[PDB]
């Protein structure tokens, strides 16, 4: 359950993100294909290829829900029905991989956002991809 | 795979006593009925939508015979599971795109399935080998994912 | 979440387990020592050995709370809290340890319930040990 | 490990340019404030009530200092990662009883702090070869748990 203080720590923190959410979203999918090699399973018909389009694209898509979520971080559930559906009765991705993602994602931010990523940062942000793959796998049974 | 003597001969003593036909469709069937994500792979056999639907699908019963198949097999070379498991490590990578956790969720499946059909014969240490058993499976299926 | 169906399956199993609930939890250590030993930290000072009354006294309250899970299903926040403070507090258990103790109890039922635990029961069993180790793990941070 | 020669030479050449002082105090201290439950190892190092108060924790700051110093040690025996934390492996499960799980929960850590810390120079294929010697690290020291 995120605090009053995470939420703000959430806002503040993705609001220096800005206009480079995108690029940051697809530099966590780089990040957890290199690492998490497993994780590629589940995208057969992209090019995983450094710089390829198709993961560009998919990391906006990814920062974009984010950034919603953080917007609705009081109705998560509600901002991301949709989301939520589309994970438990199409992609249905195993559930282990969203804490895979979720560190990729703290990773890049803490190598971009360095001022920004103190430890108390560290915890709501982590907190909040906790709580949104919570959101997202809900559905899943 | 840390199988003592006594491990292994308990683990091969049970398994005597399977008949992976059927184990094979029960322990399939209920992998795609406790995690239904699982059922992603498998959208050619048709009618999965209830659990009379999945147990008693004839493709799913044939496939979890096939399974079993491999898995006795890999039973047979508990000394290199790797070795044993690597072109099936490399279809489900590079063919299938199967998920490795795939492979862990089914080994707890067979436990409780293990438990099922042998009752009290099924102890605490039994469990614990095949525990192992299960475990080193999945790890030699997942050792090609790259 | 529990939909009716679970919760009847649910009820209907562990109504089965009526007064063996104290010695399936029993069992459901012991397996959960043996097959994973790393859960044995957390019981520095306990005799584990076979037959240990401390295990006995043990498994004895973890099924007494199940079944007081199973007594509130539509209210397990509440009828939680306690032990959900508790293991955030002062236990304080790795989450991941939840879902090794799940598994041996499924074993355990399994083992002892084979005209009960069919397919529909098994999936139902297992939602329900999730939804009880989400619950014990909520206020962990 | 099964790190390449030029996984090995990334992750080598990145920690000559580690301060294990500063990032080991980091590391620890991250990990008491992000999974608060890992406090329950360190109540003699006194109040850990607030991420300053674990953060600015002497004791916390040089546990972690000795901590990333046994791990440096770890990265010269890159190919026996096993024998190098036998000693350790033991005292961790006999004497402190920690549950291997926040060996895992540290390593990410470590890898937040190396990314935090060096920026740029931290790029997802350097994060790779850390991602493996972390994890390879933790599977050492859990070895010996029985
Ligand atoms: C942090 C949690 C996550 C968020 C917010 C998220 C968000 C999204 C979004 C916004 C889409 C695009 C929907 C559309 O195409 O209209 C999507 C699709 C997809 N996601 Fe998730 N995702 C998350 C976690 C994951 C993980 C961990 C995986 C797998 C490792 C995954 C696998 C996929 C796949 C395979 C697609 C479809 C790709 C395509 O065919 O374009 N997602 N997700
Ligand atoms: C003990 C673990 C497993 C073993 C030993 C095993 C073995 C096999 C074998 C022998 C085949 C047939 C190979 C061929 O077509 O040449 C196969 C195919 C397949 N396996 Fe696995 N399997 C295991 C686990 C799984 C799991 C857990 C899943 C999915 C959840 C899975 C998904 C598939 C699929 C989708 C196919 C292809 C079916 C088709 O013909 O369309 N496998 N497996
Ligand atoms: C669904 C799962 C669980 C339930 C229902 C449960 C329930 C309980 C209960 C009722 C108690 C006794 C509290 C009292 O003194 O009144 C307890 C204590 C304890 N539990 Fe949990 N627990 C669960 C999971 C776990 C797990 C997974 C672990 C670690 C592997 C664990 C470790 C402990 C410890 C160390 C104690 C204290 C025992 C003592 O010193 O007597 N618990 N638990
Ligand atoms: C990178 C993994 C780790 C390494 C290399 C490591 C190494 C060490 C070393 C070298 C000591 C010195 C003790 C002695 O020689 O008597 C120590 C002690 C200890 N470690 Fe670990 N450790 C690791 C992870 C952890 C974690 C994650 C925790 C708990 C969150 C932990 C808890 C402790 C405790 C409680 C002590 C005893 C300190 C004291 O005596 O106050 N360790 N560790």
């Amino acid at each position: 359950v995120l605090s009053p203080a995470d939420k703000t720590n959430v806002k503040a923190a993705w609001g220096k993100v800005g206009a480079h959410a995108g690029e940051y979203g697809a530099e966590a999918l780089e990040r957890m294909f290199l690492s998490f090699p497993t994780t590629k399973t589940y995208f057969p018909h992209f090019d995983l290829s450094h710089g390829s389009a198709q993961v560009k694209g998919h990391g906006k898509k990814v920062a974009d829900a984010l950034t919603n979520a953080v917007a609705h971080v009081d109705d998560m559930p509600n901002a991301l029905s949709a989301l939520s559906d589309l994970h438990a009765h199409k992609l249905r991705v195993d559930p282990v991989n969203f804490k895979l993602l979720s560190h990729c994602l703290l990773v890049t931010l803490a190598a971009h956002l360095p001022a920004e990523f103190t430890p108390a940062v560290h915890a709501s942000l982590d907190k909040f991809l906790a709580s949104v793959s919570t959101v997202l796998t809900s559905k899943y049974r | 795979m840390h199988l003592t003597p006594e491990e292994k001969s308990a683990v091969t003593a049970l398994w005597g006593k399977v008949n992976v036909d059927e184990v094979g469709g029960e322990a399939l069937g209920r992998l795609l009925v406790v995690y239904p994500w699982t059922q992603r792979f498998f959208e050619s056999f048709g009618d999965l939508s209830t659990p009379d639907a999945v147990m008693g699908n004839p493709k799913v019963k044939a496939h979890g015979k096939k399974v079993l198949g491999a898995f006795s097999d890999g039973l047979a070379h508990l000394d290199n599971l790797k070795g044993t498991f690597a072109t099936l490590s490399e279809l489900h990578a590079d063919k299938l795109h199967v998920d490795p956790e795939n492979f862990r969720l089914l080994g707890n499946v067979l436990v409780c399935v293990l438990a099922h059909h042998f009752g009290k014969e099924f102890t605490p240490p039994v469990q614990a080998a095949y525990q192992k058993v299960v475990a080193g499976v999945a790890n030699a299926l997942a050792h090609k994912y790259h």
